[PDB]
């Protein structure tokens, strides 16, 4: 996209959303951030939605190809041939190549120069994601180190997250529910899950009280996303 | 177990 | 897909479409046509299930598009660029893209091959449909050819069928459905369509005492989308 | 106006 202006760029990713095109929207949003130009928030958000769907598709793809995969792998079952394998395969090789497009802007350069706290524990955050989503589909001898970056980046974010940012910023709170679903289904640590969403609703909670009804709507849907995970959980 | 969707800007 | 067998890529399509992965079912159908065999009805119903997605969504996205730039054409509209064209033409050109594409397998050479009543005139309605799409977004001195090229395609498949099948064959009804839209949404002939939506459900409804309970069903819900339309039309 | 749907098999 090196041809086309950046702010013509962010215009057309905006315009790839509204046609529900999120591949159009995450190659607009990569040759944005290629003009070496830090990102403001909205561009920050736009580039995160963009990615998140299209690997959100190749995720949930993924997993109906796994599944029946492994229902061709079971006592009584006949023998299909090579093709869902292969098949799964391709899509799992599709989406390791977004996610690892995503942690390359991220490396190149968008967290070394992100100073604030609001875009730097952002895009750690996406780091820990899209690591999360690199170990779903892991099962060779680099599982265990995808599972340290994740936890690593998450764990960066978090740390700046509780000097920088009060309990009930969405960033903070959405990060919280990442790193919790981290555990509970990447680290095999449920009970480190229970106990940061259960932490970090009731410290958002004593600090609503300081909101304007805007942010209390904002902060409280991101809340009742942990209480929903706790109902599941517990 | 969910994420946040993060899907809409 | 030169390389793949014709039995795998008909196996991954089916698993395509399991996944939701359109684009790569129509690219598997499509590698399945050019091995040279003619298809199935199962295999038919897969091509053009895997076109008919791949098309609808990127008309669903040309008609946002094109409201939006409809609106920026406005009295008291501020100026954004040349942004709204930009994008609506490279989603136009990838749609007419798939359109010729699909064209061109009928053409090379699915319907010269097609002897059958039942197969002739589900290509030949194919035709017309992708056809129908290009006249949907033609704006040049090739229009109305456009549209006499769907008005042919529909007419030689509706002429096949008024020969060789009952009124109550679902190919039938699902041809006259979708001749009946070009009538309303081409052609400008509302008239026209309302008098074939009218004439097709009335003469199916006659034809029903002949037929099983699984084809009843079939017949009655594309009886029912002709309903639906005249309901909306008159 | 609503064609056939037609997007699955």
């Amino acid at each position: 996209m090196g041809s086309m202006e950046r702010a013509s760029l962010i215009q057309k990713a905006k315009l790839a959303e509204q046609a529900e095109r999120y591949e159009d929207m995450a190659a607009f949003m990569k040759g944005a951030v290629e003009k070496g130009e830090e990102l403001s928030c909205e561009e920050r958000n736009l580039l995160s939605v963009a990615y998140k769907n299209v690997v959100g598709g190749q995720r949930a793809a993924w997993r109906v190809l796994s599944s029946i995969e492994q229902k061709s792998n079971e006592e009584g079952s006949e023998e299909k041939g090579p093709e869902v394998r292969e098949y799964r395969e391709k899509v799992e090789t599709e989406l390791q190549g977004v996610c690892d497009t995503v942690l390359g802007l991220l490396d190149s350069h968008l967290i070394k120069e992100a100073g604030d706290a609001e875009s730097r524990v952002f895009y750690l955050k996406m780091k820990g994601d899209y690591y999360r989503y690199l170990a779903e589909v892991a099962t060779g001898d680099d599982k265990k180190r995808i599972i340290d970056s994740a936890r690593s980046a998450y764990q960066e974010a978090m740390d700046i997250s509780k000097k920088e940012m009060p309990p009930t910023n969405p960033i903070r709170l959405g990060l919280a529910l990442n790193f919790s679903v981290f555990h509970y289904e990447i680290a095999n640590s449920p009970e480190e899950a229970i106990s940061l969403a259960k932490t970090t609703f009731d410290e958002a909670m004593a600090d609503l009280h300081t909101l304007s009804e805007d942010s209390y709507k904002d902060s409280t849907l991101i809340m009742q996303l942990l209480r929903d995970n706790l109902t599941l959980w517990t | 177990a969910g994420s946040i969707p993060g899907r809409r800007s």
